[PDB]
RNA sequence: ACAACUGCGAAAGCAUUCGCCAAGGAUGUUUUCAUUAAUCAGGAACGUAAACUAUUAGGGAUCGGACGGCGUUUAUUUUUGACCCGUUCGGCACCUUACGAUA
């Protein structure tokens, strides 16, 4: 306070500032893949999907949406990226 | 336009923290507390009730203040008395009573 | 004709209780002002425990309790205790010519501002018309909230309900007070002792 | 003067850091009546002794 | 001491009690107690006999003196009376209600109380009216003063209360149904399974109200007794 | 012990001292408040309600139920549900003479809505 | 003073007391209570002593 | 009440009767 | 009674349960056209009373999301919810300070 370097805050306080009020701003959201111990297929999901997502077949499931992140569902692997 | 009523409710305060009340708690306690139940308890709340009507009808100044404390008596007179209001602000703001608005 | 005696002198069979209930901000105070609540309820024989861990004030008559309105006395004892009204005067409803009761108030007023105006006018400039109506009609009134707890006797009772609803239907309280003013001073004399008032007020 | 002040010094440390009585203790609290959930656990050590 | 009426109309005193006869009460089967009290009715003869006014009356008698027990010094049970006998007046459960003192002993600020009503039909084509009261749990190691469930929460445990009411009410008789009522199984069963949408304080069935019951039967009415 | 359910009607103008078996239906014996007191005044008085109580208590102990349950009521629908002095003061001279009481309960109607 | 005003007795013991006083020769009025106010005093009696009550009346110097 | 005021007056006797012989003694019962 | 230093609606206002009908708010998103916008002349829809009076800089509460978790209770063990805690948007209101003002 009455001076601070502003084009270099800290990343733990940046990382608990609003999404639109870190430096420049930037999701806080993430890309998972998803298989199911059965099938061999590798599907993409987004963290917050509003989609009930399915697999290439198999009328299954993967996540269910909600009010912020989709929850995936029972088993399931995820690598995150 | 009226007086006596104007008089009635200004000199309640005084009153009913004399002894004029029997089912008020306060009342109750002050009818029994030595300085009421004396030999001319009701001639000294005449000479504040006189005071507040002087008061009333113009004074500045009162005649039963005392003027002049070494500033640790004043101090913690006036600090005891803000921090007991304060705690019936507090006390009331709780259990939902209302109380009267004064700055 | 009026005057009540002290009960002089085993008239229970089945042990009654009563039981009521309190939040927290109660359950301190109640909790450092219970030795006298308990203390005076021993001297008219009813055992009274209180409970901060579900919080409920409980009375029960013991095996040497004599006087039969003891119970009712702490029953509402405990649903002052309960309802805020400071500790002494709880106990003062345990005299003979005392009783409670509770006005509510927010039925009376559509709107909630002007209930919130007529509210504090009934309160009064720094409570002087709360207690100019305490000494007209020697009652202990409390507003709380959405109710009026008002304590004393029978006809102060009376007395403070219709003021009560005269000052929420938008008639002033200052007016009432003169009123109740004009009615103690026509009492004073019983030279007009049985004529119709209303030439008075 | 300058000694210590034990209970001062007890609670500042405190404040830094962070079956012959138990029937006579209910002999005492029986008499309040405040309820007061130690006495509840002490009522059940009771009836467990 | 001087009276006030006006010209012929006080009438010559009758005695009225030279016409009247006490009745033993005694209550159905799942109380304790079966002897619980006496009524005085009228002498009967033609031009009214007594037993049609004996049909007609209902009691009201709480439930301390019934099992002997004053953890129920609340819960005022109703009771009509269908049948006689001689110097004896059998009785049949017609409702179930509170005192006003424990219905003002349980409300508190800052929890929610819900209430649920269903009607429910028994076995035996008796339609009755059961409202449940359900104060909310304060969670022991808390800090906020205020236990507010949701108003969806609220919906959904007036949801689970009326699903477990009708699923435990349709299935049995009415002695059944009053052998439930008794140790409040009905009130348990709702806490422990409503306890995973917001725990609940205390579960009450507040009120039984019968509303018809079609048959007459001292088959069943006197194996109760 | 027979336990006759007495009807306490403790308003603030008159106290209904009644005295009805255990169905409600049939009235044992009423003694109203104020045809004790001569004065309309004082009709609803500590003094009115002793009266009745000893004049209740006096038939039911001729009868023979020497017990009763008490339902104290006021008057409740848009009224003051609270009890006059009749309540205290005819349950005080009823228990003093004779009359083991039971049950006590304030059965005031009070309403969910009225107005 | 604390007596009302209009008070009988308090009327007979004002005249009382000022004329007990103006006669022993303490006050020099009997006509105000806040000569008994301040106006009584212990310089008052001490002046009427008799060395400075002849000092006055010059019976010495 | 009444009862207040008649103690008072009382009261405003008996100091007078102690207050007047004190000064009579005083003044050597020249009065 | 619950019933609030709360919730919702632009306002007046809105409190029994359940069903239907559209609408609205906030949040989240791995959602799109890219100035569409701001303000109000004219106009348009909703409608007995009064009476004492670019930040402040955070903190403690509060509720609505979303995320995270040492854990107690559901839970016969996973869900999930209740309680506690932290982060983050959004909003009714309190106190302190004015950053000042000014009629
Ligand atoms: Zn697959």
């Amino acid at each position: 306070v009455l001076a601070v370097d502003l084009l270099n805050p800290s990343p733990a306080s940046e990382a608990r500032k609003h999404k639109l009020k870190t430096l420049v701003p930037a999701p806080r959201s993430f890309f998972m893949d998803v298989k199911c111990p059965g099938c061999f297929t590798i599907t993409t999901v987004f963290s917050h999907a509003q989609t009930v997502v399915i697999c290439q077949g198999c009328t299954n499931v993967l996540c269910q949406p909600t009010g912020g992140k989709a929850r995936l569902t029972e088993g399931c692997s995820f690598r995150r990226k | 336009n009226d007086l006596a009523l104007q008089r009635l409710i200004a000199e309640s305060h005084i009153l009913s923290e004399a002894g004029a009340n029997p089912s008020h708690w306060q009342s109750s306690h002050a009818a029994t507390t030595g300085t009421n139940t004396r030999a001319f308890a009701t001639g000294r709340i005449a000479k504040k009730t006189t005071d507040m009507r002087i008061q009333a009808l113009g004074a500045k100044e009162s005649i039963l203040t005392q003027q002049k404390m070494p500033m640790n008596m004043r101090k913690g007179i006036v600090k005891h008395q803000e921090e007991k209001e304060k705690k019936r602000r507090q006390e009331a703001r709780e259990n939902g009573i209302v109380l009267e608005r004064e700055v | 004709k009026w005057k009540i005696e002290p009960f002089l002198p085993g008239p229970f069979l089945e042990e009654s209780s009563f039981m009521t209930l309190f939040p927290k901000y109660r359950e301190r105070y109640l909790k450092d002002c219970w030795p006298l609540v308990t203390k005076a309820l021993e001297k008219h024989g009813i055992a009274a425990t209180l409970d901060i861990v579900e919080g409920s004030m409980t009375v029960k008559t013991t095996r040497k309790t004599y006087d039969p309105a003891a119970i009712l006395k702490a029953r509402d004892l405990i649903k002052l205790l309960a309802r805020s009204v400071p500790a002494p005067q709880a106990l003062k409803i345990l005299e003979d010519g005392m009783a409670c009761d509770i006005i509510k108030i927010r039925s009376m007023v559509r709107n909630k501002e002007r209930f919130v105006k007529r509210r504090q006018r009934l309160l009064g400039q720094n409570g002087t018309t709360l207690k100019a109506l305490e000494l007209l009609t020697q009652t202990y009134i409390l507003v709380h909230g959405n109710t009026v707890s008002v304590m004393g006797g029978y006809k102060g009772l009376k007395e403070v309900r219709r003021v009560v609803e005269d000052t929420m239907n938008n008639i002033h309280p200052i007016y009432l007070i003169k009123e109740l003013m004009i009615k103690r001073e026509l009492a004073k004399d019983p030279a007009l002792a049985h004529e119709d008032w209303s030439r008075y007020l | 003067i300058g000694n210590l002040d034990l209970r001062s010094e007890k609670q500042r440390q405190a404040e830094r850091d962070l079956n012959t009585a138990l029937k006579k203790y209910l002999r005492k609290q029986r008499k309040k009546n405040i309820i007061d959930e130690k006495r509840l656990k002490a009522e059940e050590l009771y009836r467990q002794m | 001491r001087l009276s006030k009426g006006k010209k012929g109309l006080k009438k010559k005193v009758q005695d009225p009690f030279t016409r009247k006869d006490w009745y033993n009460i005694k209550a159905p089967a799942p109380f304790a107690v079966r002897d619980v009290g006496k009524t005085l009715v009228n002498r009967t003869t033609g031009l009214k006999n007594a037993n049609d006014a004996l049909k007609g009356r209902i009691f009201e008698v709480c439930l301390a003196d019934l099992q002997k027990d004053e953890d129920h010094a609340f819960r005022k049970i109703k009771l009509r009376v269908d049948e006689v006998q001689g110097k004896n007046c059998l009785t049949n459960f017609h409702g179930l209600d509170f005192t006003t003192d424990k219905l003002r002993s349980l409300v508190r600020k800052w929890q929610t109380l819900i209430e649920a009503n269903v009607t429910v039909t028994t076995t035996d084509h008796y339609l009755l009216r059961l409202f449940a009261i359900a104060f909310t749990k304060r969670r022991p190691n808390q800090i906020k003063k205020t236990t507010y469930a949701q108003s969806s929460q609220i919906r959904a445990i007036r949801r689970k209360m009326v699903e477990i009411i009708q699923r435990e009410a349709a299935s049995c008789t009415l002695h059944q149904l009053v052998s439930k009522l008794i140790p409040e199984v009905i009130g348990r069963e709702i806490e422990k399974a409503t306890q995973g949408i917001y725990p609940l304080q205390n579960v009450h069935i507040r009120k039984v109200k019968l509303l018809k019951q079609p048959k007459f039967d001292l088959g069943a009415l006197m194996a109760l007794h | 012990l027979v336990f006759g359910v007495a009807r306490i009607f403790a308003s603030f103008n008159d106290t209904f001292v009644h005295v009805t078996d255990l169905s409600g239906r049939e009235t044992i014996c009423r003694v109203t408040g104020g045809m004790k007191v001569k004065a309309d005044r004082d009709e609803s008085s500590p003094y009115a309600a002793m009266l009745a109580a000893q004049d209740v208590a006096a038939r039911c102990k001729e009868l023979g139920i020497t017990a009763l349950h008490i339902k104290i009521r006021a008057t409740g629908g848009n009224g003051t549900k609270t009890p006059g002095p009749g309540a205290q003061s005819a349950l005080r001279a009823l228990a003093r003479s004779g009359m083991k009481i039971g049950r006590i309960e304030d059965v005031t109607p009070t309403p969910s809505d009225s107005t | 003073s604390l007596l009302p005003p209009d008070n009988e007795v308090r009327r007979k013991h004002e005249t009382l007391l000022l004329d007990k006083l103006y006669d022993m020769g303490i006050l020099s009025t009997k006509a105000k209570l806040s000569a008994v106010e301040h106006n009584v005093t212990v310089s008052a009696f001490a002046r009427r002593r008799l060395p400075v009550v002849m000092t006055r009346l010059r019976m010495a110097e | 009440a009444d009862e207040k005021l008649r103690r008072d007056e009382e009261e405003i006797k008996r100091m007078w009767k102690e207050i007047s012989a004190k000064l009579d003694a005083l003044s050597s019962w020249h009065y």
